[PDB]
């Protein structure tokens, strides 16, 4: 049966299921770094499940079929548009930032659920606690507004105040000129239009706020490009991190039960991502909301519950 | 809180209420009230926060004062009669003390403030349990001792409850405070009909409990605690908003819905006793309750308020937890008017 | 085909069968009010040799 | 009455199980069939009513109203299918369900044999109407209009419930036959005065009486076309039907308590006609015309003579048909130009000829042009009021003059003159709209041919 | 409490043995049909809330809803009929036992009764 | 196979279906028997048949 | 009725008035709440002893038991309020508004 209070009183215990290697590891870095490769290698060598960066359409990947939905029905934002015209008058920048924050929150909830119900560790290519660096970079470049920043802070507080911090934070530090060189070599025009200050602001936010903040919670590993390219030493350093001053040692079976009940309910996870704060960037009118909702319900496997979609090939509906 | 501890506290609350409803001794009735309060306080304080702590403190203070007054009434009745059996009390002063204590427990005006305060303080499940059970028990005691209730005092408190509930619900925007003021008004109706037909009191209690359960389950389903939070539910699951609109129409007493039956039967019974001004005033005052029900219905169902952008992800995901008996509560709170003559079975 | 047409045009019988059922229920309601049949002072009469009731 | 009630309760599943493109066709066809079936109730007796069972009965007053409701449903369906093309299938089905529920409640209201059941049903008619108004109205004022309508009606009706339960306790039964055969005189006392006030005030608010009418312009102007059609044709006649039914037990107190209501009705009829003379909105003009006609009906009922009841019934039926037709015409012109201002669109006589003919016929029937049943009812009421007193002729003549003035003013402003130069989206009139107008107007002339079918039991 | 405390009333007894002497409700009682209709509506609302096909999904669930509603409605109708019959029985017994309070009255025709006439003009 | 993740109600819960159908059948049989017994007892008590 | 009962009832009335009129401290109101049950205990045992209700002598003990249960509940709420606000003042219990 599904996990619940009856299962808890029956005897399913998170501490019993944990195998001393159930660790949450988040690899962070600036734009166009080797953090993805480092996360892949750490997840492979340590046997942990890898969760790539929570971009747009991650919720599409985790629901229905794996195929991503239309941009109009999932996100209503464009990273390419943000790169081309950051100071748009339609709120694209903050729409994208809020949608990406919600996606990262959902991915963190999924990773925590996997760790608590399986005992296997998770390696995230980015987390909730490192998402604000893009918001700070956007605000300091004038791309978004102070009201947008305040709304993001409110949502971040009321949402992330409920989840446990990562066990390990591995940050890959790369100087801005090397970042721009890698961007130039990659050849994608949209990110080739990225200015130098925007890349500098992300680095300033990472070094001055994120790393000092996460250092108090637990140990933080900082690597350069050359060190990160060799993942054997990274894995060896992770393995010999016996210190743990976070809340994970303090957690008990009841607290883990509450956390699992929270993370397995996705609507309860995303409850405060839609709070009635009518910013022009994110507010959607009644008519557009109704039309888009009608289209989403008109999608193939979305009109009814997952077990009750006839057009996708579900049978025995009359006895289900 | 551990699930075993939570379920044993709930069972202790229900055990206290059952002890009150089955006891024939005033001391055992008082014991049941004390046990109910003692096991109820942690239920209110389950989700720890300053608001929950303050609500629990206020509720405990009010219930402790009411229990002290009730025990004093019991002792005074013992002094003048030497009897412990719960029957028509033998002293008017003891009866007045008992009536005031039970009114304070029920939240009747002018002892009402704690009802909206605690209801706003506590969560939706706690508010549901509070309203339902903590109105169930003292009304049982009042029905037992109805034959000695002072009609003037009881009707004064009932009319005050109706007026105050209507006005408070008219002003409020928070859903829990609206529900609390609706509870105050319905308690006023039930206690008004109490000194004439305890069967009608029980009928109104059953209908009110059904409607309140349906409304609170719908609010839990929508995960909305304010008006604007409820205004986004049409974009995620419009069925819930439509069912809630029908339930709100029922709660206002609009025919041919279930909510009209208690008012109709109470008006008939009170008119049988050559009372016309009181039923007319009680019927006219309910228009305030209907007005703020309709104002809530405009925001949620009959119109379409602006939405946000992450509602798309909310669309993509599905409601996992199920509240069983919610369809039954929705049906029974809207479509049981033709089955009215079952009140004889209730008799 | 017939099966496809009937699957779409089966609702058109609902109102006619409701009318038939309503007429039947009217007959049943009338058959419960035969307390003064052939006993009203204005219309009282002797039965014909080959009829059992004056009206149904 | 089950042979008419059950087919509607079967129309509901038909609407909810029909295909997405056949809902209007199915609903219209079967509504017309139900109307044809309900035409059988016009065969009334000359001595007593048609008592089907212990719950439902039909009378020479109930039959024409039931036939009007059953005939009005398909016209509402046509107008709704006109203005609800872009709605989703579920919302179209919900709208049709609201219309069906309203018709069912109206049928049970007009056929209810007991006062308390009549009260329950005629109060139940509010919920579908309120939902329709506040959900499918176009303007921002639909919410305020719904609030006004609901609270006026309920503030009127709650003392009526108290009075009905008190009458049941005092006399033993609320059955109409019992309260008619066992009626006793109402002595002059404060208690009887307030019972009379409760009943009459509930039905006056439903009429509406002058000074209690604001909800009528608010609701009629801001409701959708189907809501406006049903509000004026049938829902206004609940007050008149109730007053005709309830005044059995209120005598002889009605001879003395009718003065304020008669004065209000007459002077407010004059005032609302004058208001129609200076209205900048077409729907408001039609609503105030409805107010004047129902004030005349109130006068007839209050004076309470056999000649007044017949005129009252005829005027109710004729006003229902005429008001429905006028609202439909105004809605067509609104759909053309998306605005209710009367002087915005002109020259419609030279832009749409046959629609101008429909406008002319509707305006001719609105004023009392003989031998129309409008004129029959108005003339009977005027003669009864003349017998009551000889200055009522002065008031009725002033009202008739202003009625003709504002009717022809509306016709001339909307049709005559030169067309607006910049309005170039007035497409030729649709076959559906022309059929709607024809179905509105032809039964009126047929009832003119056969007038005794709508003159009530007093004939 | 009118009928509470009636002599010989067994506590917590939904239907006493003396209720067996009354005609049981017919299985085709319109009240029972309305109870089944309520059960069907409950099943439809269940499907709608859980986002299943309203008329198709969960036929077994709809059947159980209807059956449970019919069962409880049948027993509720039995109890209601018993209580009303008991009320009428007690009322008739009291009327029999108090002839002084309920005396027969002389019946005079309308030819003998003088009623004032109020003209309508 | 349309869903990336197995739906919670992909396959009918045959135990629940059997329980539901059996409960419905048992309740109907019990109601029929109860009505028959009630009719017989009423006839016996009132001396009809 | 003798004057001893008068004094005991007056004591209960004084304790009840003291509870209903807060000054600053929640602890003082708890003390007033404990006094009411003390007066109730004294009144009940004076009534029972005088009338020789032999089986009723166990009632005051149960009264004391539930009195101190209420006292424990009040102390728990008071320590939570103190941890929240720094003082046991009832002025800080104003987040919720009627
Ligand atoms: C197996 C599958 C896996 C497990 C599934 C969950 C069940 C596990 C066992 C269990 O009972 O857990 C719930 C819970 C333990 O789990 P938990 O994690 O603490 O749940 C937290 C929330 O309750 C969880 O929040 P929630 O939103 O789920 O709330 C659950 C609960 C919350 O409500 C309650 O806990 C009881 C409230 C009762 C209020 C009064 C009801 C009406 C009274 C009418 C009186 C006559 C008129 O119920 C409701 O919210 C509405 C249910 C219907 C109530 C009305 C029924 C009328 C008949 O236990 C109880 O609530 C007590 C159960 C026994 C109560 C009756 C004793 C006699
Ligand atoms: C039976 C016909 C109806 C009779 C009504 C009479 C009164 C009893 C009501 C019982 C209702 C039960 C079902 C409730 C849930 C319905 C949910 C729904 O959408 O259903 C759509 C569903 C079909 O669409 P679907 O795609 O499957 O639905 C998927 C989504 O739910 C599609 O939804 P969506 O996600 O697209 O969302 C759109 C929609 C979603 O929301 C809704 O659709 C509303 C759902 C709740 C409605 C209220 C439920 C009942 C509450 C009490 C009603 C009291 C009525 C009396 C008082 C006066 C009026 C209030 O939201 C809106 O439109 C929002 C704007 C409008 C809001 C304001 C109006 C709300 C309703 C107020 C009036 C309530 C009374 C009429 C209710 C009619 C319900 C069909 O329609 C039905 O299931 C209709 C019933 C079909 C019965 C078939 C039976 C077998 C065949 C015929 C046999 C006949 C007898 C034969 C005898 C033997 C002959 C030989
Ligand atoms: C279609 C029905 C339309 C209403 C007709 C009412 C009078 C006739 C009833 C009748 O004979 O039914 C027997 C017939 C089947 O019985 P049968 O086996 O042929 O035997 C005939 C009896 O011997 C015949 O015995 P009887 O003539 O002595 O009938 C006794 C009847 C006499 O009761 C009355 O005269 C009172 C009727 C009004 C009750 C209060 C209505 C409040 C306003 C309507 C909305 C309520 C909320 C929805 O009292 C009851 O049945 C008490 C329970 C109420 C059942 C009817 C509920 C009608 C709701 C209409 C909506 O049942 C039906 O035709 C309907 C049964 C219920 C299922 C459908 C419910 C309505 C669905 C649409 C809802 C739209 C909203
Ligand atoms: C603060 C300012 C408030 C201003 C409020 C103004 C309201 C004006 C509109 C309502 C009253 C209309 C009165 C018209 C004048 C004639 C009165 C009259 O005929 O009196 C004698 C009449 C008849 O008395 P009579 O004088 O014919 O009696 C003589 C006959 N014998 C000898 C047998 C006694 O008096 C009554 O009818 C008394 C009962 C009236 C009950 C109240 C209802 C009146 C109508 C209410 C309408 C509400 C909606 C409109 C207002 C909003
Ligand atoms: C629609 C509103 C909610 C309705 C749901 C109510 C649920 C009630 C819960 C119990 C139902 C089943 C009970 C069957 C077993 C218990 C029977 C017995 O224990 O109780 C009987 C009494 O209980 C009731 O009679 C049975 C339940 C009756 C509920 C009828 C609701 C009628 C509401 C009107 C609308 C119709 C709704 C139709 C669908 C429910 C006899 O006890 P008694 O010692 O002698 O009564 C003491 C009360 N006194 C002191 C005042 C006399
Ligand atoms: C001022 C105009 C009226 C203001 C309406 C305010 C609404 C609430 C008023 C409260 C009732 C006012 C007194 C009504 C008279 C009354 O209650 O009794 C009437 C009479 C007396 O009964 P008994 O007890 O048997 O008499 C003793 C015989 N030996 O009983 C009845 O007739 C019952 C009828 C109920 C009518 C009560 C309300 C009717 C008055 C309102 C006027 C019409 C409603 C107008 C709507 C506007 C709302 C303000
Ligand atoms: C899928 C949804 C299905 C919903 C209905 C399911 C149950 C249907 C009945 C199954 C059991 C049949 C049975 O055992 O019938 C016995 C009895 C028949 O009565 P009878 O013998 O004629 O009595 C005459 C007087 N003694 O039965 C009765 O008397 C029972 C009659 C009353 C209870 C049923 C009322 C009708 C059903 C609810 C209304 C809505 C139905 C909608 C159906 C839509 C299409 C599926
Ligand atoms: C009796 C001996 C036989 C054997 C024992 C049977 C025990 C009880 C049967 C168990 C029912 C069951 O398991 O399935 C319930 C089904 C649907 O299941 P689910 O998927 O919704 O959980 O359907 C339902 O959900 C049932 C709906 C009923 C709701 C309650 C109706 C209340 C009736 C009276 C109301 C006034
Ligand atoms: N919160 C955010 N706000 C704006 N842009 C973001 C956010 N998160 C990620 N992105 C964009 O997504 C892209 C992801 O690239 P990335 O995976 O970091 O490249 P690489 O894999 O080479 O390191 C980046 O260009 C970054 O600008």
């Amino acid at each position: 049966l599904q996990y619940g209070p009856l299962a808890f009183v029956l005897g399913e215990r998170t501490t019993r299921k944990l195998t001393e290697t159930s660790k949450v590891i988040t690899v962070d870095g600036n734009i166009c770094s080797g953090k993805g490769r480092l996360a892949r290698e750490i997840a492979e060598k340590l046997g942990l499940r890898h969760f790539p960066e929570a971009g747009i359409h991650y919720a599409d990947s985790t629901t229905g079929d794996g195929k991503p939905l239309d941009v109009q029905l999932s996100g209503n934002c464009s990273l390419e548009k943000f790169y081309d015209d950051p100071k748009s008058n339609d709120g694209n920048s903050y729409r994208l930032q809020s949608w990406l924050y919600a996606s990262r929150l959902l991915q963190y909830a999924d990773a925590l659920e996997h760790l608590l119900s399986t005992g296997q560790g998770v390696v995230l290519e980015r987390s909730i606690y490192s998402d604000f660096v893009f918001l700070e970079a956007m605000y300091r470049q004038g791309f978004i507004r102070k009201q947008c920043v305040e709304h993001y802070n409110e949502v971040k507080k009321v949402t992330a105040c409920e989840y446990l911090p990562p066990h390990v934070v591995v940050y890959v530090d790369v100087p801005v000129p090397e970042i721009q060189s890698r961007i130039q070599k990659k050849g994608n025009p949209h990110e080739m239009k990225i200015t130098a200050a925007y890349l500098q602001d992300i680095e300033n936010a990472y070094k001055k706020t994120f790393l000092p903040e996460m250092s108090e919670k637990c140990e933080v590993l900082q690597y350069s490009a050359r060190e990160a390219e060799d993942a054997e030493k990274v894995v060896e350093d992770i393995e010999y991190l016996k210190c743990d001053k976070g809340p994970w040692p303090d957690q008990d079976d009841r607290t883990f039960h509450r956390l699992r009940m929270l993370v397995q309910n996705k609507l309860e996870v995303l409850n405060y991502t839609t709070i009635p704060v009518y910013l022009p960037e994110i507010t959607i009118g009644a008519h557009q909301s109704d039309r888009v909702f009608q289209k989403f319900t008109e999608l193939p496997g979305r009109k009814y519950s997952p077990g009750y979609n006839e057009d996708v090939g579900d049978k025995w509906i009359w006895l289900k | 809180m551990n699930p075993i501890i939570y379920t044993t506290l709930i069972m202790t609350v229900m055990s206290g209420t059952m002890l009150v409803m089955i006891s024939s001794h005033w001391l055992l009735i008082w014991i049941g009230f004390e046990m109910n309060l003692l096991a109820m306080i942690p239920v209110l304080m389950k989700n720890f926060n300053p608001r929950a702590t303050e609500a629990a403190t206020k509720y405990f203070l009010t219930q402790a004062t009411a229990s002290m007054m009730l025990m004093m009434a019991i002792i005074i009745n013992l002094l003048y009669s030497g009897q412990w059996t719960i029957t028509k009390m033998f002293n008017p002063v003891a009866m007045t003390m008992m009536t005031m204590a039970l009114a304070m427990k029920l939240g009747l005006s002018p002892f009402h403030f704690w009802v909206p305060e605690v209801t706003q303080g506590i969560s939706l499940q706690a508010g549901l349990l509070l309203l339902t059970w903590q109105k169930l028990a003292p009304l049982s005691v009042l029905c037992q001792i109805s034959q000695s209730i002072n009609p003037n005092l009881m009707l004064t408190m009932a009319m005050l409850s109706i007026l105050i509930g209507g006005w408070g619900g008219l002003n409020q925007t928070q859903l829990r405070k609206i529900m609390a003021y609706s509870s105050i008004a319905h308690m006023g109706w039930m206690t008004a009909v109490l000194p004439y037909n305890t069967t009608m009191t029980i009928l109104n209690l059953l209908i009110y409990i059904t409607m309140t359960l349906a409304m609170f389950m719908l609010l839990i389903h929508s995960s909305a605690t304010t008006t604007l939070s409820l205004s986004h539910t049409w974009n995620k699951m419009p069925v819930i908003t439509s069912l809630m609109m029908v339930t709100l129409l029922s709660m206002g007493g609009l025919p041919p819905l279930s909510g009209f039956m208690p008012k109709w039967m109470i008006i008939q019974e009170m008119t049988k006793n050559e009372s016309i001004i009181m039923p007319t005033l009680m019927a006219m005052t309910a228009l305030l309750n209907l007005y703020f029900y309709m104002r809530l219905a405009y925001s949620s169902s009959l119109t379409m308020f602006p939405s946000t952008n992450n509602m798309k992800m909310k669309w993509q995901f599905e409601h996992t937890k199920q509240m069983k008996l919610l369809p039954t509560m929705i049906v029974l709170s809207t479509l049981v008017l033709p089955m009215t003559p079952a009140l004889s079975s209730l008799n | 085909n017939v099966l496809q047409i009937v699957r779409d045009h089966w609702v058109h019988i609902l109102v006619p069968v409701g009318f038939v059922f309503g007429c039947y229920l009217d007959r049943r309601s009338d058959e419960k009010l035969t307390a003064f049949r052939n006993k009203s002072l204005l219309f009282k009469r002797e039965l014909r040799p080959n009829e059992e009731v004056t009206w149904k | 009455m089950l042979k008419i009630i059950i087919p509607t309760t079967m129309l509901l599943p038909m609407t909810w199980m029909s295909k997405h493109n056949m809902i209007w066709i199915n609903a219209t066809v079967h509504s017309l069939l139900i109307s044809l079936i309900s035409l059988s109730l016009l065969n009334q007796l000359g001595e007593n009513s048609l008592n089907f069972s212990l719950t439902f009965f039909s009378d020479s007053l109930s039959a024409p109203l039931l036939v009007l409701t059953t005939w009005l449903l398909p016209l509402m369906l046509m107008a709704s299918q006109s203005h609800l093309s872009k709605e989703t299938t579920t919302r179209k089905k919900l709208y049709i369900t609201m219309l069906i529920l309203l018709q069912l409640f109206l049928i049970m209201t007009f056929t209810a044999t007991e006062l308390i059941l009549f009260y329950i049903l005629f109060e139940a008619t509010l919920v579908p109407t309120l939902i329709i108004i506040t959900r499918w109205g176009n303007q921002t004022e639909r919410l305020n209009a719904g609030l006004y309508f609901l609270f006026y009606t309920l503030a009127g009706s709650l003392p009526l419930l108290v009075a009905l339960v008190y009458i049941q306790n005092t006399t033993g039964s609320l059955n109409f036959l019992i309260i008619h055969y066992w009626s006793h005189p109402l002595s002059n006392s404060w208690s009887n005065i307030f019972m009379w006030l409760a009943c009459i005030m509930a039905f006056m608010v439903k009429m509406p009486l002058y000074g209690l009418h604001l909800w009528l312009p608010k609701a009629h102007v801001e409701a959708p076309i189907a809501g406006s059609m049903v509000l004026a044709a049938v829902l206004l006649k609940l007050g008149g039907y109730g007053m005709m039914r309830i005044t059995t037990i209120l005598n002889p107190l009605t001879n003395y308590m009718a003065y304020p209501f008669l004065m209000l009705s007459m002077w407010g009829m004059i005032m609302t006609s004058s208001i129609c003379l200076r209205q900048t909105d077409l729907k408001s003009l039609i609503a105030y015309s409805s107010v004047s006609h129902m004030a005349l009906v109130i006068v007839a009922i209050m004076i309470q003579t056999p000649w007044s009841f017949m005129g009252a019934t005829a005027l109710m039926i004729a006003h229902g048909l005429t008001s429905s037709m006028l609202f439909c015409l105004a809605n067509t012109n609104y759909e053309r130009v998306h605005s209710r201002t009367m002087i915005l669109a002109r020259g419609l006589q030279t832009l749409l000829p046959l629609m101008a003919t429909w406008w002319l016929v509707a305006s001719l029937t609105n004023l009392a042009l003989p031998p129309s049943i409008n004129l029959i009812g108005e003339l009977f009421i005027i003669t009864a009021s003349f017998s009551w007193s000889n200055i009522t002729i002065i008031l009725m003549g002033m009202n008739m003059m202003i009625t003709a003035l504002y009717s022809l003013y509306m016709l001339i402003t909307t049709q005559r003159g030169k067309y607006t130069h910049h309005i170039n989206n007035i497409k030729p009139s649709f076959t559906r709209e022309n059929a709607l107008m024809a179905l509105h107007i032809l039964p009126l002339l047929l009832l003119t041919l056969n007038p005794k079918m709508i003159l009530g039991p007093l004939y | 409490t009118m009928m509470s405390g009636r002599p010989g009333r067994v506590p917590l007894q939904f239907l006493p043995n003396e209720a067996r002497s009354l005609p049981p409700p017919k299985l085709t009682d319109p009240r029972l049909v309305y109870m089944g209709f309520l059960g069907y509506c409950s099943g439809l609302i269940d499907n709608a809330i859980r986002r299943r096909p309203v008329v198709s999904a969960g036929l077994h669930r709809q059947l159980l809803y209807v059956t449970s509603f019919v069962f409880f409605g049948y027993y509720l109708l039995k109890r209601q009929d018993y209580m009303y019959a008991l009320r009428d029985h007690d009322m008739f017994a009291y009327v029999k036992s108090h002839p002084e309070d309920f005396p027969e009255k002389d019946k005079k025709t309308y030819g003998e009764i003088l009623e004032e006439f109020h003209p309508v003009r | 196979k349309f869903y990336i993740r197995e739906p919670p109600h992909g396959s009918p819960d045959w135990l629940k279906v059997g329980l539901t159908l059996g409960t419905s059948v048992f309740l109907w049989i019990y109601l029929i028997k109860q009505h028959k017994e009630d009719v017989l007892e009423y006839k016996r008590r009132n001396g009809l048949e | 009725m003798p004057l001893v009962y008068m004094n005991i009832i007056m004591a209960f009335a004084i304790a009840l008035a003291g509870l209903l009129m807060y000054r600053s401290h929640l602890m003082s109101s708890l003390l007033c709440l404990e006094g009411m049950m003390l007066s109730l205990f004294i009144m009940s045992t004076l009534i029972i002893l005088n009338t020789h209700f032999t089986l009723a002598n166990m009632m005051p003990i149960i009264l004391l038991v539930f009195a101190a249960c209420e006292a424990a509940l009040g102390l728990s709420l008071l320590v939570m309020v103190s941890n929240t606000y720094g003082t046991d003042y009832v002025q800080n219990l104003n987040l919720l508004q009627c």
